[PDB]
RNA sequence: CAUGUCAUGUCAUGAGUCCAUGGCAUGGCAUGGC
RNA sequence: CAUGUCAUGUCAUGAGUCCAUGGCAUGGCAUGGC
């Protein structure tokens, strides 16, 4: 059942291609550099990767019809790297099958040591073997097959990755929902942003506060904006709080409450 | 029972409600119109046609449609509503059943 | 010509906001019995409130939660659920509306 | 018969919507998240772009059979872009058709002076709007469309684009025949490189230089390996310089020649 | 006439000729042994695969079954060269006619 | 087994220096005609190529010239030109070998 | 997705080689496109 | 291809507004993927 079924490559010639790597070809001098083009798999990996692009795009786009550009984009990464797709190429022991003219063994060598995008480009060789090959009927066998494939790195991405966090459900105008129950301009009532997104910690937290410190509510979120709002929503819940600052409200003269100070 | 919080929101919503209906009544056609529109769509303006992919112009269209015709029912009474309370006057003022209003003060007991 | 831009708009939010209004109405609002309570001891209830019971909305908003509480919310509930009962293609009114006054609401245009 | 003619968007629906600038729905408060992202063109536009880099990719492999990666790559940079795209969105009056919520009128406006990115932007969208519209048949015709106008593009990036240069017809072994019929180790027989490549100027020149400083042959290419080589073909030509030179280390004692010094 | 530059050309071009025939002479099978991987692929090692595709492993095969049998013609007479060549023979030593080396001298008068 | 990958490796490259050594004759040796002057008259010549003019090299180049310059290049026209005629599927021969000698090879190994 | 330019390692190339020229891998720096 | 974070301009949003909150455009800086 796993992993998918491999899409076959018909023609012989191709599928040897497809695992050729260039140090085998390249350093032999009698051959001409259209003969080394034709020889090792190098535009293979380079149609493979548009491929590869091409139906994964349009898996989510059809799979997510509610999915922003952002959303799309994001999912997308998850599914083309080459770390991804080294992983699957591993998988399918593409891996062994290549030739090189060095050593893929002996971990004590600097290929080991790197990032093997070796191992990736012979996946996308693969998928590109199979469109040369036949274009036409190889091409609906490489969305099913990289259908199946996705499936889980989707899953796993649209759970735990933030920027793939839905934003529905929540309410764009909760800042000013808080503002209208409670604030006025002397109360002072703002948000800071406690921590902004970083690469490590793609989180932001904002916190809502009034003019003496009180913290009213706290939020987390993709962004400062999304943080912001949620710290909203945080403080909206709160009902003993708003209706104590919404009677204080009403306490202030509003010839007071009009001003900043 | 009665917080001020919740007493400040539900004037404002209830104040909303009567200007949105106001607005709609008299913005909107009937169905006639939209329905006109939603058919043939060519001379149709490119701006408003994502509208008619939405629920909101319908709706409108529909109430519209009530106004022109009689049962706006609890519609009418609503907007109506500000100009008939007064504070000393304890009736319900509504359309509702007397009687409903005796089961449910037991029902809160 | 018919069916101006600005115009749909302001239409589109105006519909939006009446059914955000409902809810929030249903949602906050108690029925009649305790506007009724309150109303009548003020003694009891808090300062702030006095002006509001004053006032028609509390009223207006207790009596549309007991028709809630009740049946015949009518008009009110086929509102609501408005927004999910429609479908891109629908030429049906989906509505308590007779259709057979829609015809003669056709001709009456002509 | 120019330019080629638009493939038509049946769907009326989807035909409006490639041409909704978000400036025009996201400012609608009373709308969803999910609303505005089905209102606006920016999936259209994200999907187009995975489209348009599909079928150009497939287009320039076809046509270019010899080419290596870096020339489908550097070809593919030329059709894709979003300069490129944007004179075609121009071409189609794509341009005024657009809807947005400011002047796209008025050149004292910043739009006017930055990169009208959007007028690109649209372009994808088009295409983009052709695959959700009648995704089976808008295919073919988008390839069938798109080749024409990649055509022209075609034939002036692969004349004046150094990138582009064929590197074929040249001799890889040239240096070596050229060290093999003169050179001798105290000849100090060597290339300089007087210009690597930039971007300003994406040309390499290099010049064969024996121990003296005499000049024996300069070239020019996309890079050092490959002006050296031409550099070396350059003195390769000249058989008066060889024949000096050639008879020249016949002159040397085999003791004297074998040093650097 | 006769510059050094291509004399040494010359002389190296000639000895890498013959070397070169040796080898495959020497390396090369025959059109049986090529003509039996080229037909059904399957067996053969993946490695040699591209070299099927391209003229000089068939080349190859075609002179060692020249080899194999009679007629290498040419080539024979070019590898036993060496040994045959002497300083003061001036005869050709090959299979032209020496009717045509006369009407040749009298071309490039 | 029979073809080891590194004797094809030698064999593809011996092939190609073997054709790129003929051009290369054909392209500087003269004929047998500008051979035999300059092999006779010594004290014309260059002092360089003296000792060139003694080995059997430049008499080999200048007699395959010549048959160059005349017909009966035979094996050696056909096999510059045989990277040309070579087509990814083809079972002929190609070359001026009789194809009856092709079977009678066959069974002699079997 | 490619390109350019270096450092190291390794494998090759060439015909005067104590010389000369390249392929790959790893790691920098830089460029260009989506 | 998107993301994050700012500056300016402009258009909007909200119910105590001398307040508060956003959309777009242009221009920086930064991140991530091909
Ligand atoms: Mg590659
Ligand atoms: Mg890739
Ligand atoms: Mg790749
Ligand atoms: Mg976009
Ligand atoms: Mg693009
Ligand atoms: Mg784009
Ligand atoms: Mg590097
Ligand atoms: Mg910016």
């Amino acid at each position: 059942k796993w992993p998918p079924k491999l899409p076959e490559i018909q023609d012989l010639a191709i599928r040897a291609r497809v695992f050729i790597h260039k140090s085998t070809i390249k350093d032999k001098v009698y051959l001409s550099g259209s003969e080394m083009i034709n020889a090792h798999n190098e535009r293979l990996e380079f149609l493979g990767d548009s491929i590869l692009n091409s139906v994964m795009t349009l898996i989510i786009y059809n799979k997510f019809p509610d999915y922003s550009e952002g959303q799309l984009s994001t999912l997308r990464m998850n599914l083309v790297s080459n770390e991804q797709i080294k992983q699957w190429s591993i998988m399918y022991n593409f891996h062994e099958k290549l030739k090189t003219n060095f050593d893929l063994k002996d971990e004590n060598s600097n290929f080991q040591n790197g990032k093997l995008k070796l191992y990736a480009d012979v996946f996308e060789a693969y998928i590109g073997g199979l469109m040369e090959d036949d274009p036409r009927n190889n091409l609906p066998k490489i969305r099913k097959w990289l259908r199946k494939l996705a499936k889980p790195v989707i899953e796993e991405a649209t759970r735990n990755q933030v920027a793939l966090e839905k934003t529905d459900k929540l309410d764009m105008n909760a800042k000013r929902q808080l503002y209208s129950l409670i604030g006025y301009a002397s109360l002072r009532l703002h948000y800071v942003t406690v921590k902004k997104p970083t690469a490590v910690d793609p989180n932001s937290i904002v916190e809502c506060r009034v003019g003496d410190g009180t913290v009213l509510g706290t939020g987390v979120g993709r962004n400062i904006k999304i943080a912001g709002i949620r710290a909203a929503e945080n403080a909206l819940r709160d009902k003993k709080m708003l209706d104590f600052y919404a009677k204080q409200r009403a306490a202030i003269p509003r010839s007071e409450s009009v001003l900043k100070d | 029972n009665y917080k001020y919080l919740e007493v400040i929101q539900l004037e404002h919503a209830v104040t909303k409600l009567v200007e949105s209906y106001n607005k709609i009544i008299e913005l909107s056609p009937n169905l006639v119109a939209y329905n006109e529109a939603v058919n043939n769509q060519d001379r149709v303006p490119v701006q408003i046609l994502p509208s008619l992919s939405r629920y909101q112009l319908k709706l409108a269209a529909e109430l519209k449609t009530l106004h022109d015709l009689k049962k706006d029912a609890i519609l009418t009474e609503i907007t109506d509503y500000e100009n008939e309370f007064d504070t000393e006057q304890k009736q319900p003022i509504l359309q509702e059943i007397s009687k409903a209003d005796m089961e449910k003060l037991e029902k809160l007991e």
